[PDB]
C-alpha cells in the first residue's frame, strides 16, 4: 500500500533526459526561445518552451503512425523510465500487474484541424487518413503507449488541464495502494503548436510583451509578469509497490507519502486559493516530517501566483518552506507539467539542491516573507511538495519523501 | 524514373521495408506485414506521388505489389 | 466501503431521460436517423444516433458559455441525476466529500476547427474568442460541470476511447472504497459532428451500406454488419457510499459489486479477446451470484463482435447469460457509451426485463451457443454486467447487483 | 436607435442585465457582474455592431459604459 518512484523519464524544454535537465536546473538555464511559427500564425505571444529535438525516425514506423507529438514525447520519456528503473521486457510486458496512466491536456489540435482541412479540401475523405483518431483523441497518449509497450494492466488517460499528469501520478499511487497494480507508469505529454497556443492568446493568458527577450518572458513572482509561456514535452515516472521494488533491488528515488486532489467549485478561469489550501493539507496529512522544498504551480500570471502564495501562507503559516517556480525556466507544458515538475522535485531531492526561481528582477509585493529561492542552493532535502492547478478549479498536490 | 520503381518507393516507405524486399509478388499482409490501416494509407500515397484517384474497388483488389503496379499504368480513368 | 448507484440521468439517442429511455428499451426502438450533415461533408456514412433535444435556454448563459455539446449533454444528465438522487445543494455543494469524475473521448473537434478557421480568417486572433479552450480541452466535461455545481471533492476527466465513462464510474467506486469521498458524480458526454465522425469514416469503421435504411445500419451480431454507427449524448450516475445512502434514506438502484479494467497490449485498433477475458473475470471477483444479464460492448463491427463473443465463451462456457447489444438501437456514443450502457443495465435490473438486440436478421455464425435476446423479455434480474472496450486495447467491465 | 442606445443595448445583450441597469455610471466588473472573459467577448460584439477596429490598448480602458460610448463617438469615419 506504499508507493515509490523507481524510474524517471523526461523530454522537456530544458533537457531531453534527466541528466540534461539536472544541468539546466542547477544553472537556471531558460528553455524558452523565439517561435517563428507563433509569429506567422498572427499571435501576440512569439515565445514558447519548445523541445530541442528532432524526433523524426526515433520511433518505429508501425508505432509512430498513430502518434501525435504528445504521444511521441511521452513514448520517449517512458523508454527512459523503463531503462532507468532497470525493467527488462519480460519484467513489465504482458504483465496484468503492470499498468499505465498517462494523459494530455487536449489531445492534438494540430491533427484535428488537419483532418478538417483535408475533409474540406479538393480530395475530401481521401486526404484524411486512417490515423487522425488516435492522434486527436484525448486518450491518444495512453493508447499509443500501452500497445507497443504491451501493457496488460490498467490503461487510460486522465485529463485535468494543467493538473493532468499530476492526477495521473496520484491515480497511479491509488492503484498501488489498494493492491490492484505492482507497477504503473504515470506521466503525460503535450504538443506545441499554434493551433493550441493561439486559443490561450485569445484569452490574454500568454506573455506578449517580452518577444524580444524570450528567456525572461516567463517571470514567476516578478512584479512585471505578463502571463505564462506555453511549452511542450513529456514525462513519465515508474510508480511501484514498495516491497515489490525492494524484492528486485530497484533504485528508489522517493516515496509518495501524500497526494491531494480537490476542486474549487467557484470560478472557471481564476483559482480561489481555498481549494489549494485543502489540496495541500490533504497531501500533508499523516506526514510527520516538514516540507523542505515546494515546487509551486507558479505560472507567471498576474492573478495565478498571488492566489497560490496566499494559499501557501495559510497552510504553512510562519514556517514557510523553500519555494521555487521552475516554470520560469521551462514554461508551461500544460498536461505534461505535473509529471515534469514532479521529476524536477525528484532530481532536487536525489541530488540535494534547490533549483532557483529565475527572472525575479522585482519580487512581487504579495510574495514577501516567503522563502523564494532565487539562486541555486545546495541543501539536503528530505520531503518535497509540488502543486499543479488546472482550469475548472481542479487542484493536485504531490508530496514525496526520501525512503528510510 | 520508371513507373514501377516509384510505386515500390511508396510501398517500402509506407511499410518500412528495404526497397529490394518489395518484390512484385509480395503480399502486403502476408509478406510486408501490412494491416488494415496500412492499406488505406497505402492507396493515399499513390494518389499523392502520381495524380490519379483510385475510386475504392481497385483499392480492395490491390493485395500484392504487382496489383498496384498493374493499376498505376493499366488504368488512368 | 461498498458503493451504490443512488441516482442517474441520461440524454441518449433513444430518450432525453430515464423514462423515455425505458420506453425505447422495452420497445426496442432505434435512436438512429438519417444525417444530412454527414452527407454535406462528403462522408460515406450518412447515419448517426443523434440527440433529439432543443437545449436552448436550459442552461444559464454564464454557464453554457464554456460548454461544448459534450458538456451540455453531461450537464443535463447531471441535473437529472441530482434530482433523481434526492440531493439538495446543501448536501452536495461546497462539500469536500462530493466529487465529479466525468470525461469525453476527445473534447470538441468542432470548436477546435472553429478556432483555427477564426485564427486563419480575416480578423484572426480577434475572431477566436475566449471560450474555445474550455470547449476544446479534454477535461471540458468535468471542468464545465464542477464549477456550476460547486464541486469541492475530486475533479478530473478520465479518457479511454469508448471505455471512457465506464472507467469514470470505476474510478468513482475506487474513491468511495478508499474512503476519500461519500458521493462522486460519474459519467460523460460526446458531441456529434462531422469533424469527429469523418475521421472514423476514413478508417472504414462506420456503417455505409444502409444509408437509405437508417434504423437497420447498427446491427450487432448480424451476418451483414457494416461497422458501428456513431452517436452522441451524455449520462451521469450518482455513485455513493452505502452507509451514507442508507443514513439519508436514498433510493438505491444497485450496488457496484465488480469493476474490471485491463489492457490488451497487442493491437492498436483491433481487440485480442485475451484482455476482455481478464477484464470480465476481474469484475466477477467476489460475486457469489451468477451473471443474469450481460450488456456486451457490441459495436456491430465485423471483427470486434466475434472476439468479444469468444471472450464471453471463455469466461462462462455453459453458464452463459442473456446477452444484448444496446448499440443496435442506440449506436456508439463513444465517450458516453459506458455510462449510458450502465444506465440501460440499471433500468433492466430495476424494472425486471431485458432489452432486445435488434436487426439480427441472419445471425453471425460465431454467435452459436450464446443466448442472444432478440425480443423484449421480462425477467427477474439481480446481477447485471456491462462491457466497454476502447482503442489501444483498453477494457472496462462493470457489475451491478440489487442490494440485500 | 442612436449611438448611445445601440451601445447600451449590446452590453446588456451580452451581460444578462436589463437596459435599466446599464447606466452611464455603471462598470462591467463591479456593478454588472462581468469577469475578464466577459469583457473580451463584449469587445468582439462591439466590433461587429459598428464594424470598427478596437486596439487592445484602447479596449483596456473601456472599463465602464461611458468609456464605451466615448470610444464609439470618435471612431466611425
Ligand atoms: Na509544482
Ligand atoms: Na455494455
Amino acid at each position: 500500500k506504499r508507493a515509490v518512484i523507481t524510474g524517471l523519464g523526461i523530454v522537456s524544454s530544458i533537457g531531453n533526459n534527466q541528466q540534461e535537465v539536472l544541468a539546466s536546473l542547477r544553472e537556471g538555464r531558460s528553455g524558452i526561445t523565439f517561435s517563428q511559427e507563433l509569429k506567422d500564425s498572427g499571435m501576440r505571444s512569439h515565445v514558447w518552451g519548445n523541445v530541442k529535438l528532432d524526433t523524426t525516425g526515433l520511433i518505429d514506423r508501425k508505432v509512430v503512425r498513430f502518434m501525435s507529438d504528445a504521444s511521441i514525447y511521452a513514448f520517449l520519456s517512458m523508454e527512459q523510465a523503463i531503462a532507468d528503473a532497470g525493467l527488462s521486457p519480460e519484467a513489465y510486458q504482458n504483465n496484468p500487474r503492470v499498468g499505465l496512466i498517462a494523459g494530455s491536456g487536449g489531445g492534438s489540435p494540430r491533427f484535428q484541424v488537419f483532418g478538417a482541412d483535408a475533409m474540406r479540401g479538393p480530395r475530401g475523405l481521401k486526404a484524411v487518413g486512417p490515423y487522425v483518431v488516435t492522434k486527436a483523441m484525448a486518450s491518444g497518449v495512453s493508447a499509443c503507449l500501452a500497445t507497443p509497450f504491451k501493457i496488460h494492466g490498467v490503461n487510460y488517460s486522465i485529463s485535468s488541464a494543467c493538473a493532468t499528469s499530476a492526477h495521473c501520478i496520484g491515480n497511479a499511487v491509488e492503484q498501488i495502494q489498494l493492491g490492484k497494480q505492482d507497477i504503473v507508469f504515470a506521466g503525460g505529454g503535450e504538443e506545441l503548436c499554434w493551433e493550441m497556443a493561439c486559443e490561450f492568446d485569445a484569452m490574454g493568458a500568454l506573455s506578449t510583451k517580452y518577444n524580444d527577450t524570450p528567456e525572461k518572458a516567463s517571470r514567476t513572482y516578478d512584479a512585471h509578469r505578463d502571463g505564462f509561456v506555453i511549452a511542450g514535452g513529456g514525462g513519465m515516472v515508474v510508480v511501484e509497490e514498495l516491497e515489490h521494488a525492494l524484492a528486485r533491488g530497484a533504485h528508489i528515488y522517493a516515496e509518495i507519502v501524500g497526494y491531494g486532489a480537490t476542486s474549487d467549485g467557484a470560478d472557471m478561469v481564476a483559482p480561489s486559493g481555498e481549494g489549494a489550501v485543502r489540496c495541500m493539507k490533504m497531501a500533508m496529512h499523516g506526514v510527520d516530517t516538514p516540507i523542505d522544498y515546494l515546487n509551486s504551480h507558479g505560472t507567471s500570471t498576474p492573478v495565478g501566483d498571488v492566489k497560490e502564495l496566499a494559499a501557501i501562507r495559510e497552510v504553512f503559516g510562519d514556517k514557510s518552506p523553500a519555494i521555487s517556480a521552475t516554470k520560469a525556466m521551462t514554461g508551461h507544458s500544460l498536461g505534461a507539467a505535473g509529471v515534469q515538475e514532479a521529476i524536477y522535485s525528484l532530481l532536487m531531492l536525489e541530488h540535494g539542491f534547490i533549483a532557483p526561481s529565475i527572472n525575479i528582477e522585482e519580487l512581487d509585493e504579495q510574495a514577501a516573507g516567503l522563502n523564494i529561492v532565487t539562486e541555486t542552493t545546495d541543501r539536503e532535502l528530505t520531503t518535497v511538495m509540488s502543486n499543479s492547478f488546472g482550469f475548472g478549479g481542479t487542484n493536485a498536490t504531490l508530496v514525496m519523501r526520501k525512503l528510510k | 524514373s520508371t513507373i514501377e520503381e516509384r510505386v515500390k518507393k511508396i510501398i517500402g516507405e509506407q511499410l518500412g521495408v528495404k526497397q529490394e524486399e518489395v518484390t512484385n509478388n509480395a503480399s502486403f499482409v502476408e509478406d510486408l506485414g501490412a494491416d488494415s490501416l496500412d492499406t488505406v494509407e497505402l492507396v493515399m500515397a499513390l494518389e499523392e506521388e502520381f495524380d490519379t484517384e483510385i475510386p475504392d474497388e481497385e483499392a480492395e483488389k490491390i493485395t500484392t505489389v504487382q496489383a498496384a503496379i498493374d493499376y498505376i499504368n493499366g488504368h488512368q480513368a
